[PDB]
């Protein structure tokens, strides 16, 4: 190979590994807010669907 | 050949043959039984082949590298920036690696040709083997296996922080 063929493919992979260590440190910060504040798409435990409360008149008032 | 002033000699002096004696000295017909024996076959032979050079000239080229920023004006974990002045930085450390092979040199010539009278005539060699000897000192020892231009700026800002102090304090 020629030095310059040499010298730019490792920039290339460089840029390629600099830019992946980036977005696994960005990987890891986003996983330890989402766990610990709960308001993202991840670690979204379930809860009770509220489309199985029936909402009619029943046999007694006070309800 | 080469570049006379990277390389320096002194003018050559020798005495001219100046025999007392009556007897002949085997080394002038030694001397002219090499020249007829031995120089004259190697340079017909050195002519024959230097024809056949000139018959098919090509040319090869020293490699010009332009100076690329170095590790002070990269930022910090930027590869990109900082590999280009990494291997600026290499380059030039096995340069000046060269120089001071090359002022060795000097200095072990002029030794074997001062001779007997070489502490005398070899002072500029020995003043500049110092000079250079105590640049490249400062510049990269101690960097360790795992040197890199971060660990020689590392370097230099201690031994500058050394020099502000010593100033500092002598004022």
């Amino acid at each position: 190979d020629a030095p310059e063929k040499n010298y730019e493919r490792t920039m290339a992979i460089l840029q390629i590994e600099s830019e992946k260590a980036e977005l696994r440190l960005k990987e890891l910060e986003v996983r330890r807010l989402m766990r610990a504040k709960g308001d993202g798409p991840w670690f979204q435990y379930p809860t009770i669907d509220k489309a199985l409360i029936d909402h009619s008149p029943k046999a007694t008032p006070d309800n | 050949s080469w570049d006379k002033d990277v390389y320096p000699e002194p003018p050559r002096r020798t005495p001219a043959p100046s025999p007392q004696t009556s007897l002949p000295n085997p080394i002038t017909y030694l001397t002219k039984a090499f020249d007829l024996l031995v120089d004259r076959p190697v340079t017909l032979v050195r002519e024959f082949i230097e024809r056949q050079h000139a018959k098919n000239k090509y040319y090869y080229y020293h490699r010009e590298f332009r100076r690329v920023p170095d590790i002070t004006e990269c930022h910090e974990k930027d590869v990109l920036c900082m590999f280009e002045a990494e291997m600026q930085w290499k380059r030039d450390y096995k340069v000046d690696q060269e120089i001071v092979n090359i002022i060795q040199e000097r200095l072990k010539a002029c030794q074997q040709r001062e001779g007997e009278s070489h502490r005398q005539n070899c002072a500029k060699e020995l003043q500049q083997f110092t000079q250079v000897v105590k640049a490249y000192q400062d510049r990269y020892h101690d960097l360790g296996a795992h040197y890199s231009a971060r660990k020689c700026l590392a370097k230099q800002k201690q031994r500058m922080l050394a020099e502000r102090k010593a100033t500092k304090e002598a004022a």
